[PDB]
This record gives C-alpha cells, structure tokens and sequence, in this order.
C-alpha cells in the first residue's frame, strides 16, 4: 500500500479494478518504452492527436513515431 | 509438544492457538476478535497496533507474544530502530505509559485525571476513537498475556518497560457491582465510540458464560463461583451473593492457583498447576483457567469505562 | 431563465445540495437521515444512484471533496458526529471512519483547499471547532486532530479561504448564531500562524450583531485582495486587504441589500467568484454582480 | 387548574424514581441513598417529610422503583436492590411507616406496580425471569410466574380492563397474561433487537401498546387483531429507557435517554424524524419522566442523577423546528443553481422541493489559442482573428497593441513596460486568466522579468485548476510544459516513471532498450502483430499481456478476449 504512479496528463494516480464494464480501455496503463513516462490509454491518444512531443515538461523524444 | 504443563498425550487425545481448540465456540469468537482487533484497518495504523500489543505483553514477561508481535511489526513497514526502546519511541505513545502501568498491575487508581492528561492539547494529541482502540488493545493483550502462563505453554524486554518493579499489590473507595453494569451502561458507550468492537467483546463474552463444568459432586454455583471472586479480588463487590460459598466451593488449592494466575503469572509451576484438583481431566483445568482472562477483561473495561463516562458527565 | 422540476422522494426537509467537482454530480441530504446522489445522463436528464441511510439524527450540510482523492463525501448529523462516506467499484458507498469528539451536535463540516492537503473541518453547538487531517492519503480511516479553537459563542456556519497562493496564509471563518440581547460580534477570523504553528486571532467583524445563518469566501482567480459574504438578515460583503502575530486587515463594507424583506438563509458564489447568489425567506433567489466600480447591482430574481 | 411557573428545587443525593399520586400535590422522589417526600406548592416545591429515617445505612432502603396509589393516598410501595418489596403504609404514625415486608424474591427487583382499580393486588418482575405477584391481605404469595426469559423490566398494568397485564424481557420479547390463568403466555411476540427498557400502555386508545428499546426506536403495536401490528416507528438519538404518555391527545410521547444524552423530548408519533420539543435543564442522565395531571395538557416532573428534581411547561420548551435552517442551495459549473426551500415557502410543512435553474467563451477559446511554434507576429495575429470571431473585441486589439509594440529618432527602449505589467495586472485582477497567462507565456522574458514569482505562481495554478474542472488535459498539460516559472514545470515530472520487467526472468530491464539481459527474449512484442513495440505499450492488469496501442483498441472493439489468447475478459465487456 504506496502509491502507484500517475497520469502525465491527469496528474490522477493510476489504477485497474483487479454487461457492466468493470474496467474500461481508456483507464489501462500505457508507457513509451524510451522514456518509461506513462499515463492513461485515452488522455495520451487524445495528446499524441494533436501533439507529438513526449507529454512531460522537459522530455525530449517523439514517442509515438518511433514506432508508427 | 505446545505446553511443558499438559502431557502431550492429553493434547493428542483431545504455536500456541491448537491449544485453545478443544473449545469450538470461543476458539471461533477470539480468533474474530483478534483479526478484528489487530488486522483490520481502523483508526490507528497496523505497525502503531503491533507495538501496543507489544508494550501490553512486555508487562507480564509473556515471551511469546512480544515475539510474534514483533515479527510480524518488521514485516508492516515498521521502524526497525524503534526497537531500541521507548526512549527511541516518538513522543506519541509516551504519554500511554503511565495508563498501561495500571491497566495490568493496579486497575483501580484510574480516574478522570489520568485520561484528560492523554486528551491534552499540543503536538501530540489523541481523539476519543484513536484511545479507545488503544485501551480495548492493551486490556485483549493482557488477558492474553495471563492465559498463556495459565497454560504454560512452550513455544530487551527490560529496555521497553518505566519502573518495571511495580507489580500487583494485594488491595487492602470500592466499586459498587450493579451501578454501571456492562449490559445497561458500558455497551452503550463502546457500541456508540466503537461499533464493531462493542459486539464482539459482547459476543465473546456471552460465549464464555455459556460453558459448562460438567464433572461435580448443578454446574453454575461453581461458575458463579469462580467468576465473582475473581470480581471482588478486583474491587467489584456484588452484594447478591453470599460469600460463604466462595470459600465452601472452592478448595484453597484452587485459590492460590487463580491468584498466582491472575496476579503474578510468571509465578506459576507445574507442581502449583498439578497441586489443585488431580482427579479431573485437563479440560475442566483449562474451561476455569480460561474464564478468569474473560473476568479480568471485564473488570478491566468496567474500570476504564467508568473513567471515561465521567470525562463527559 | 427555466426550472426542472426533481422528485425529491424524501420523507422530511432537504438542507443541501452540493455539486461534484466537474459539475455532472450533486448530493442531497436531509432531516429524514439519509443521503442520496443524483447524477446527470445524456439527455439531461437526472435520477438517483445511491438511497442509503448515514445517521441516526437529522443530516446537516452534506460536502464533496476533490475528486483527486477519490469519490470520498462527508457529513454531520444530530449524532454529535461527522462521517467521511467514500463510493468503491455495481458500487456502493461504504463508511470509512466517524469523528465522534464533540459533546454537541456538530453543525457544518468543510473540506479545506487542495493546496494543503486532505482536511476536513466540524465546528460544534456549544463553540469549538477542529481540523482533522489524514497523512496517509490512500487509507481514509487514520484521521487525527490537529488543532482545537474556543469561540465563546454557538457556531453555525464555516467557510474556508480559497486562495492559493504561497503570499496568504490559510484562514477560516467562524459564523455564530446566538440571538441573546448582548450585542457582541458574530463572525470572527482565525488565520494560520505558521510561525508558531497554530491559529491565532486575526480580526472580528464589529459590525455584525444580527444573528449570522451562513457565511462564504469569494473564489480568488487572482485577486490580491479578499471577498467575503455574509447571510444575516440582509446581505452583506467585506473587502480584506492584507497591509505588507497574525497580519493586520483593512475591513470595509461594499454591499448592504436589503430587498429581500426577509432573513436571508444561504449565500453561494460563483467559480470565477464574479456573481453571487442568495436566498431568503421571501422564497426567490437572486444574483448580484459588479458594475466594474465597486457598486453592485442585482442582475436577476429567480423563483 | 394547576398553576405552577418553571423551577428547580435541590436534592442532596441522586435519584432515580419518582411517582405521582393523584392528588397532584406531593411526589415521591427516591434513589439509592434518598428516600424524601415532597409536596407541591404554587410558587415553589418544599421539603416536607424523610421517610429514610432509620438508624443505620441498611440496605433494604436504597430503592430502584417507587410507586404510590391512585385511590389509597396513603399506600405506598418500593423495590430494595436485593430483592425486598417493601410496603409503606403512612396510616401507622409510628415514625417510619413501614408494613409487610417481602424478601421472597432470588435476585435484583427492577420494577413495581399497582392495579388502577384494587387496593390490595400487587405485582413485581426482576432478574430472574419470574413475575411476583402478592396479596396485601398478608396470605402467602399470589401466582408466582415462570417467564422463561432474561431480566424482567417496565412490569407495568392495563389501564382500561382488568385482567390483562403484559411484561418486557431483555432478549427482545414482549407477553401479555391474565391473573386467572397463570400457565401460559396469552400472546407472544418479538419486538427489539436488543434489552426492551420500557413499555406504556395509551389512556385514550385501548390497545395501543408502546415500547422502547436499546435499539434507539420506538415502536407503537395495535392490539386490536390477533397479531402483533405495527403502526408507527421513531427514531432516536440513544436507548430510551422511558417511555410516557401525554395526557388529552392522541399522538404525542415523552422519551428520556440512558446514556450520553440529557435531555427530553415529546415525540409525534406521526412525525418520527424531527422532535416536537425539548428540555435542556439538566447535567446528568434523566431518570425518571412523570406527569403531573390525572388529564391536563401541558405539566411534566422529571428527576436526574445529579440530584435535582423539576417541573416541566409545554410553553416554555426549546422548541427546535421553529429556528432551523429551511433553504440550501449551490451553484455549479457552467450554471446550474440547484435551489430547495420548504413547501410553505414556495407554495404542509415536513417537505422541500427541489428544482435547478439554469462560460463557453472560455472553453472554446482554451483549444483554439496558440501558445508557441511560430515567431511573435504569427501568434499575435492568429490570436487576434481568434478572439474577433468570438466577440471579444478589446483583447484583439490588445494583442495588435503589443504585436506593434515588440515586432516593430526612435522611442527609449524599456518605454512600454509599465503599461504592460499594469495591463497584465488589470486582466488579472478582474478574474480573467486566460489572457494574463496566454500573454506571459507568449511574450516570455520580454516581461517575465517584471512580476515577481509569487504572483505568476498565483496566476498559473488559478487557470489550470479552472483549466482542469472543465477536462481540458491537452491545454492544461501545454501549460504546464512551456510554464515559465520553476514551480510549475515540475507538476507532471513527479511520480510518472514506471519500472518495467520481464515476465520470464522477472528482473528489471534498462531504461532506453527492449531486450532482455538474462533472458535475450524480446519482451515488447505487440499481442496483434508479432512484431517489436518501441514507443507506446499498453498492459492489461489481470492477464500481463499487452502490446501496440492502436492494435489493441481495434481488436478490443472486435472481441473481448486477450489476443495473446488466455481465458480472460480483459474488460469484462
Ligand atoms: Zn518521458
Ligand atoms: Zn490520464
Ligand atoms: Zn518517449
Ligand atoms: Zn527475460
Ligand atoms: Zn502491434
Ligand atoms: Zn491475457
Ligand atoms: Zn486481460
């Protein structure tokens, strides 16, 4: 019981409950594999939409290209 | 086998709870005691909970609970360094010192004085929910920490304890028995300040005035017996009963072996444990050297409730 | 301006409605000693989620926190208490402590800001007030009590200071009640004193002799100055500027409405703190708002 | 008509029954170490006699249950704590008047009675689940019961027949008798979940039994069928431990608390959640409730445990429900104010009604701004033709102003900044951010080195609170990245790294690769394609399977089950 990480964007910590849809896509856990930075599957589609820098202040890497 | 006092043999027939097992219905109402009492979240924290169990048994020398109980404080995220003594201790649990001294030698001095000092305003204070899990902790530890020596049974203490000569002196403002009871009075205040607590102290404590005795020469006199005079020695005198059967029902030899039970229990021995009642069956030494934790703890929270409801009158 | 009419399907007198953090939730509370949660759906539309009974007594002002603690709400009732409800994942809201110190029924209970962590204060009948805290966010059960004040009065409204700036010290406000014919103050401010470690006395409002019903703090946005309201039987609102022991204020006094012909029960702002809301015994609500002079000017009666 | 004001006489030990004869002239008032009379006056209560009179402290006087007579004033009985009925009869004038003295009971009495219509028959109930019941004719005993339960309590009598005669346990349960048939129980019936501490019979009704309880209810029964049907039911603060009747109406009570609570309060039955009135003159727990009345409306005697003893006044009681607070109302995010009020100040008076009456320049604009990427006269210009199509017309020329100000026999260079910063002020103060903020960031070390840092901090957090109440991350994220002050580029640098594994060797893998140092097993493979995921990995928490972000969302929305294939709904549909 210490708590988990948090979203980049929502700043809220993570978090899954380990028909009525126990646990949605948009709360799962989602990181670049350069920079270990994570957040929310929907926040971070939505800011790679219309953004494409890694969404913490000051990281550098283009996070979703490296793989598309 | 779990006790040096009981022959392994009778266990059989029949580390230290299997022994508590020949009783089904009180094994069961402990053991939800104890996980409500120590393992569930509540007011104060796990390790804070493991170190009043600990400080409530380094109190009678029971070197079996303040095992475990630090065991398993290490494994909570506990501070290893606090160890060192209470000296070490924040400045949190020193003012519950004073309050666990006569919680297990000397019940009787406790009064509104002792419980406002520990509802004192400054950089250390208590609340009325955060104190009453405390003292309900320190009474189960100590109930616990006479029935083990009551069994004798087989599995640094002095840097833990202020003034650790004082022991229990003999007794002789008396408690009056039917003037705050526990089924009128004091379950009021325990359910109203403790819910959940309240009901399992009640229903541990109508278990263990539901056993029988079986093997006598009519077993309630006996029971009655045996749970008033462990009442009196305490303080609460009950006025109904007469107290010529007190010593025309039980034999000397079960008088001093409650006494050294209740009052000194590191004083027990196989030889003061054998001495009393040879012709009988384990069991019938255990259902009696099991009640008096029950009549200790209920004289202990009668006290303390006692103490506390004048804090608010 | 239109009203959607809601079926209450309580059994007594609704006290409050609050409002969720993101504005798609509100709960309810009443003398019938429960508590309900309404939230809105796709077509505007809203209908109950949650009728479970929280107290013995009747349930006083009922309270959201910040939705980065969780969905956890809050209460006080007659039972001399103060809950701190939390929804867990069908859901249901399951109790997570009960503060039970006070020796008189508690009246209002208010979360503190964000910017100083998970607090929650309860001020009481008989005139004491007390703020909790919980250190260990994720368990809301280790609550404890941090400080204790005496108001030498009846307490009945409390209202916490919003500003988050690192240049204004925390400070809240205690609104009395009592009608006996001595004149004396009712609302005073009581304001951090980092220093020292404890809540001093800051500035009492003389002014104020009629018996105060509810009281409120202006959302700052970036104000450098203070704004206060005040529900006595008119409307009032204070202007605290900070001069650069506690810091000495400059109270004056900007409003003093009086078309209500009535006592005036709540006092409510907005978000951007630009426009205020009232309501009194007359039975309508109105809103006022600044004519950029310092001179307000009712803008709306609603009923 | 009795004519009494409100007063408090002394007592100087505690008490704990008190009973009324019906003279209404004197009351008895009794405990454990007081056994006085005292009589009733028009403008104050005397001390009159002391019938705890004897020599030494015996313990057949400290009483628990008091009860005189309503046809014999000279008649009186108690219960000792030990079992002792004794019997007082004042027509002796040997000093202490005592009479018949009982001590036929095993364990503590708790209640006395007496019959409304005889003289001489007498009933009891203690600890021991037995009923004793007597004939003050001397004889021997009467019908001695076997209740088959715990501790009786609140014996009590009917009050319109003759015969009938009930009883409450302290398991839950309460019985009804008769003297002529003393085998059996007439009718039984559970009531509580817990000790039953007291029971009333109604004057007016018959059949309208009402019993208290540690349950903290209240519950009134109809006797009138064959069963046991409730009728009414109130909540209270703690256990009731007495429950009265008033005279001359129908549906009022008195209930008096046992513990914690001080105070009386006269109940409706028909409105169970709010008291009618209340009485706040005590210190300690109130023993007893009485009348005063054969049938008058509105006297009430009480008597506590701090040794006192007074007279009640329906008018002059707290009356709460006259100064309470009837209205709540809140304003939401966009508007919503949610207003409730009672139903006889919108319009029969236990009710509310609630209805919401009922920004997006600030919402449209948050997205629609540009902030950085492009020089000083693009982001100016973009700006303004942003704010023009809106209809904020002063902020367009405002950002013109500035664009001709920096983008420019020439004027001093540090000229404008003044006029600046005390435009920066201006917007600022009046409780519009996003033009004070838009502006700093924009303009950045042009002006940033004018305000100090305490303000800027005030100015950043307001507008991304305000930014993240609405749910517009990506803008409030943007600010926070190109934020020109320390404090506030640090909100999403803190506790956002995660430490990765791999699930065959279960050791932890550096922070720029994909492979694994023991294992040499490529752990990102994406679950869809098989082939080797370098940017963004998503990861289910029950089955540890994972891989691309837009594979998995499409299969997702396809199936429900985990591609790498394992039972498991990895969203549970
Ligand atoms: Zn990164
Ligand atoms: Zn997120
Ligand atoms: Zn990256
Ligand atoms: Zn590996
Ligand atoms: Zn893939
Ligand atoms: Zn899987
Ligand atoms: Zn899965």
């Amino acid at each position: 019981r210490k708590p988990l990480p948090r979203c980049a964007l929502c700043l809220i910590n993570m978090g899954t409950p380990v028909d009525k849809k126990l646990a949605q896509f948009n709360n799962w856990f989602t990181w670049c594999h350069n920079c270990r930075h994570g957040g929310h599957a929907g926040h971070m589609l939505s800011w790679f939409r219309d953004h494409a820098e890694c969404p913490v202040s000051a990281c550098t890497c283009k996070c979703m290209q490296l793989d598309t | 086998g779990p006790s040096a006092f009981i022959p392994v043999e009778e266990v059989l027939r029949e580390n230290l709870a299997v022994v508590m097992g020949l009783h089904p219905d009180y094994f069961t109402s402990f053991w939800r005691l104890h996980y409500l009492l120590l393992h569930t979240d509540g007011p104060l924290a796990s390790s804070w909970r493991h170190y009043i169990a600990i400080m409530a048994a380094a109190r009678h020398q029971c070197s079996y609970l303040v095992g475990s109980h630090m065991a398993e404080f290490l494994q909570t995220g506990g501070d290893p360094e606090w160890l060192l003594g209470l000296h070490r201790a924040p400045e949190k649990l020193r003012k519950l010192s004073e309050i666990n001294k006569l919680l297990a030698h000397r019940p009787w001095l406790i009064t509104k004085e002792h419980i406002q000092a520990l509802l004192k305003t400054g950089e250390h204070t208590w609340s009325l929910a955060e104190l009453i899990q405390a003292l309900v902790l320190l009474t189960h530890c100590h109930s616990l920490s006479s029935f083990v020596f009551g069994c004798g049974i087989l599995p640094d203490m002095l840097c833990f304890v202020e003034d650790p000569t004082f022991g229990y002196e003999d007794f002789t403002p008396t408690f009056r028995a039917q003037d705050y009871t526990w089924e009128d009075h004091g379950y009021s205040l325990i359910q109203r300040l403790y819910p959940e607590g309240g009901q399992l102290l009640d229903e541990k404590f109508q278990a263990a005035y539901s056993l029988t005795y079986n093997t006598i020469a009519d077993t309630s006199v006996l029971r009655r017996a045996i749970w008033n005079y462990i009442h009196c020695v305490f303080g609460i005198r009950y006025d109904d009963y007469d107290y010529g059967e007190v010593n025309q029902l039980l034999e000397r030899n079960l008088k001093v072996y409650i006494k050294t039970v209740a009052c000194y229990p590191e004083k027990t021995t196989r030889r003061m444990y054998n001495l009393f009642w040879r012709h009988f069956r384990h069991s019938e030494k255990v259902h009696v050297n099991l009640l008096l934790l029950e009549a200790r703890m209920q004289a202990a929270l009668l006290y303390a409730l006692r103490a506390i409801t004048r804090y608010m009158t | 301006f239109v009203a959607r009419s809601i079926a209450a399907d309580h059994k007594d007198l609704i006290h409050d409605v609050s409002f969720d953090f993101h504005g798609r939730r509100m709960a309810t509370c009443s003398s019938d000693q429960s508590v309900k949660v309404w939230d809105k759906s796709e077509s505007g539309d809203w209908h109950c989620t949650a009728s479970w009974k929280t107290h013995s007594g009747s349930v006083w002002r009922v309270t959201w926190a910040h939705p980065e603690f969780g969905q956890v709400l809050a209460s006080c009732s007659f039972d001399r208490t103060a809950a701190v409800w939390e929804e867990i994942v069908q859901s249901h809201w399951v109790k997570r402590t009960t503060l039970v110190d006070s020796r008189t029924s508690v009246t209002d209970v208010k979360f503190a800001p964000k910017h100083m962590g998970l607090m929650l204060a309860t001020c009481s009948a008989d005139g004491i007030v007390r703020i909790y805290e919980a250190p260990d966010v994720m368990n809301l059960s280790q609550w404890s009590l941090q400080h204790e004040i005496s108001c030498k009065l009846s307490c009945s409204c409390i209202s916490w200071n919003p500003s988050s700036s690192r240049a204004h010290s925390p400070m809240i406000a205690v609104g009395s009640d009592d009608s006996s014919p001595n004149a004396m103050a009712k609302v005073q401010i009581f304001e951090y004193n980092e220093n020292t470690r404890k809540y001093a006395k800051a500035e009492t409002l003389m002014t104020v002799t009629d018996p105060v019903h509810d009281i409120a703090f202006a959302p700052n946005l970036g104000r450098s100055f203070h704004i206060l309201a005040i529900a006595t039987k008119d409307v009032r609102i204070f202007t605290l500027k900070p001069v650069r022991g506690p810091t000495k204020f400059e109270i004056h006094i900007v409003a003093q409405f009086d078309n209500h012909n009535s006592q005036v029960w709540r006092v409510s702002w907005n978000i951007t703190g630009t426009v205020l809301a009232s309501s009194g015994d007359d039975g309508c609500v109105r809103l006022w708002k600044a004519n950029y002079m310092d001179n307000w000017k009712c803008t709306g009666i609603l009923k | 008509v009795l004519t009494g004001r409100t007063m408090h006489c002394h007592l100087d030990a505690p008490a704990n029954a008190i009973s009324v004869c019906r003279d209404a002239a004197q009351v008895v008032v009794a405990g454990r170490s007081i056994f006085k009379i005292y009589a009733i006056e028009e403008e104050q209560f005397v001390e009159k006699l002391n019938l705890r009179v004897g020599r030494k402290p015996s313990l057949n006087l400290s009483c628990a249950d008091v009860v005189w007579h309503q046809m014999d004033e000279n008649l009186l009985a108690t219960a000792a704590t030990n079992g002792v009925v004794v019997t007082w009869n004042l027509g002796r004038p040997s000093r202490n008047k005592q009479d018949q003295l009982f001590t036929e009971h095993k364990r503590t009495v708790n209640k006395v009675c007496f019959h409304p219509t005889e003289a001489h028959v007498l009933l009891s109930g203690s600890q021991d689940g037995f009923m004793k019941c007597f004939d003050l004719r001397r004889k021997d005993s009467v019908s001695t019961f076997s209740g088959q339960s715990e501790s009786v309590r609140d014996v009590q009598f009917s009050i319109r027949d003759y015969f009938t005669f009930a009883s409450t346990f302290e398991n839950g349960n309460v019985q009804l008798w008769d003297i002529r048939r003393p085998d059996r129980c007439e009718r039984m019936f559970t009531a509580h979940n817990g000790p039953v501490f007291c029971c009333d019979w109604h004057p007016e009704d018959r059949g309208w039994l009402a019993t208290g309880g540690r349950d903290k209810m209240v519950k009134v029964w109809d006797m009138t069928t064959h069963r046991a049907k409730e009728m009414h039911c109130v909540q209270t603060i703690a256990s009731v431990a007495r429950v009265k009747w008033r005279p001359e109406c129908r549906h009022h009570l008195a209930t008096c608390s046992m513990m914690v609570d001080h105070n009386i309060y006269v109940w409706d039955v028909r409105r169970p959640f709010v008291p009618a009135a209340m009485f706040e003159e005590h210190r300690d727990v109130t023993t007893g409730i009485a009348w005063r009345h054969p049938h008058d409306p509105s006297f009430l005697l009480s008597g506590s445990k701090d040794s006192s003893l007074c007279q009640h006044l329906f008018r002059d009681a707290s009356q709460p429900v006259e100064r309470a607070n009837p209205e709540g109302l809140c304003y939401g995010l966009f508007g919503d104010l949610a207003f409730a009020a009672k139903e006889s100040l919108v319009a029969g008076l236990a009710s509310s009604a609630l209805s919401v009456f009922e920004m997006r320049w600030f919402v449209d604009t948050a997205e629609r701004y540009a902030l950085a990427g492009r020089p000083l006269a693009e982001l100016c210009d973009h700006n303004a033709k942003v704010a023009r199509e809106l209809g904020r017309n002063q902020v367009a020329q405002t950002w013109t102003m500035l664009r001709i100000i920096y983008c420019s026999s020439r004027l001093p260079p540090d000229f404008f900044g003044v006029l600046v910063r005390d435009m920066l002020h201006f917007y600022a103060e009046q409780g519009d951010v996003q033009m004070a903020v838009s502006v700093l960031i924009v303009l950045g070390e042009r002006v940033r080195k004018d305000i100090d840092e305490q303000t800027q901090e005030h100015w950043y957090t307001s507008y991304i609170d305000l930014l993240q109440r609405f749910r517009l991350w990506n803008v409030s994220n943007e600010v926070v990245k190109l934020s020109t002050s320390r404090a506030v580029s640090c909100l999403n640098q803190a506790s956002t790294t995660l430490h990765v594994n791999c699930s065959h060797c279960k050791r932890p893998m550096s922070s720029r690769g994909w492979v694994c140092d023991r294992c040499h097993r490529c752990a990102s493979m994406c679950a869809v394609c098989h082939h080797v995921v370098k940017g963004l990995f998503v990861w289910c928490q029950g089955c540890s399977h994972g891989g691309h972000l837009q594979h998995i969302m499409k299969w997702l929305e396809g199936s429900s089950h985990c591609p790498a294939g394992c039972g498991h709904l990895c969203e549970y549909s």
